[PDB]
C-alpha cells in the first residue's frame, strides 16, 4: 500500500516483538481480536 | 467566531516541523512540472504512483 | 504443607506450577 | 485575519475538558425531547426551570 | 477553515501584554483629537510626525 518500513517495523513489532527476525504471521492468539495484524487490510485501485 | 478586534494570534504559535504540508497548501508542483494536488484536498491521501 | 485442600491425583496432591500466583497482563506485555 | 494558506492549528492545541459545552454546539436536546439552546447562544445564561 | 462547530478558543491563549497595538485595532485618536489610524492599516509603518 504505502505504510512505511519506517513504521511498519516500530509498530508491528510493538505488538508481536518479531521484526527483528523475518517478517511473518504471529499465531492465531497472538493477534487477538482489538489488536493491530488482523484488521490490517491493503488495496489498489487502477484510476483512468 | 467574529472576532471585530483584529489583534490577532493571542495563542501559543508552536513552530512548524521539517516536512512538506505544515509550510503552505499552494498548488505545487512534481519534479518533471505536473501540478501535484494541495494538502487542503482530499485527493492526497492514497499513492499517486504513475 | 496444606495438602489436605488440593484434589489429590492418587496420593500425590495436585501442586500447580509457580506462575499461577500472579498476572502480568498489560496491553503489550 | 485573512489567512489565504490553508496551512491550520499552527497553534497549540489544549485538551478539551470534560464538561458539556466545550464540544460542540450543535442543537441539543433535553432527556425527553425539547430541544436545548446551544452555547453560542445568550438563551443558556439563566437556569430555565420548568 | 470552516469550523461550523461554535466552541471557539480550543488553543491556549497567551497574555496580551502591555502596550497599544495588542489590544484592539479601532479608529484611535490622538491627544488633540485627530483619529489616528488602525493597527491593520499599512499607514502606521513610518512615523508621521507633524
Amino acid at each position: 500500500c504505502n505504510m512505511t518500513k519506517d513504521w511498519f517495523l516500530i509498530q508491528m513489532l510493538s505488538h508481536y516483538n518479531i521484526g527483528y527476525q523475518g517478517f511473518y504471521v504471529p499465531e492465531s492468539y497472538k493477534d487477538r481480536m482489538y489488536s493491530f495484524f488482523r484488521n490490517f487490510q491493503p488495496m489498489s485501485r487502477q484510476v483512468v | 467566531v467574529s472576532f471585530k478586534g483584529g489583534v490577532f494570534s493571542p495563542y501559543l504559535t508552536t513552530r512548524l516541523p521539517a516536512w512538506a504540508g505544515v509550510r503552505q497548501n499552494v498548488m505545487g508542483s512534481n519534479v518533471d512540472g505536473r501540478p501535484v494536488a494541495p494538502a487542503n484536498s482530499a485527493t492526497l491521501t492514497y499513492a499517486t504512483v504513475g | 504443607n496444606f495438602a489436605s485442600l488440593a484434589p489429590r491425583h492418587g496420593s500425590r496432591p495436585f501442586m500447580g506450577t509457580w506462575n499461577e500466583i500472579g498476572t502480568s497482563q498489560l496491553n503489550g506485555g
